[PDB]
């Protein structure tokens, strides 16, 4: 079960390449009200 | 039994607020452009 770190650190020395990157972890919130938030996300989304 | 009677007591602590930090201060700390960004879909999205 605790094996598989062996194997991830072996495979870590070689990596590929790629592009268009997600929005990888969790970012900084505005904090403000959900509806100019909610645009913004749909909006992105859109157009990206 | 409603709460409509002090919208013009607020309209005119605020005017005053706002006339007083004019004179006075110069914004700077205060946000004054996320409050425009919000306000601009703000505008369209809660009317219609």
């Amino acid at each position: 079960l605790l094996d598989v770190e062996a194997t991830l650190v072996a495979l870590r020395q070689q990596h590929l390449d790629r592009q268009c990157y997600f929005g990888v972890y969790v970012a900084e919130g505005t904090e403000d009200t959900l509806d100019v938030q909610m645009g913004r996300f749909m909006e992105t989304w859109a157009d990206m | 039994i409603d709460i409509s009677s002090g919208q013009y007591q607020d309209r005119l602590i605020s005017l005053i607020a706002l006339e007083l930090e004019h004179r006075r201060q110069n914004v700077t700390s205060l946000p004054i452009a996320a409050v425009v960004s919000i306000h601009d879909s703000v505008m369209l999205q809660y009317e219609r």
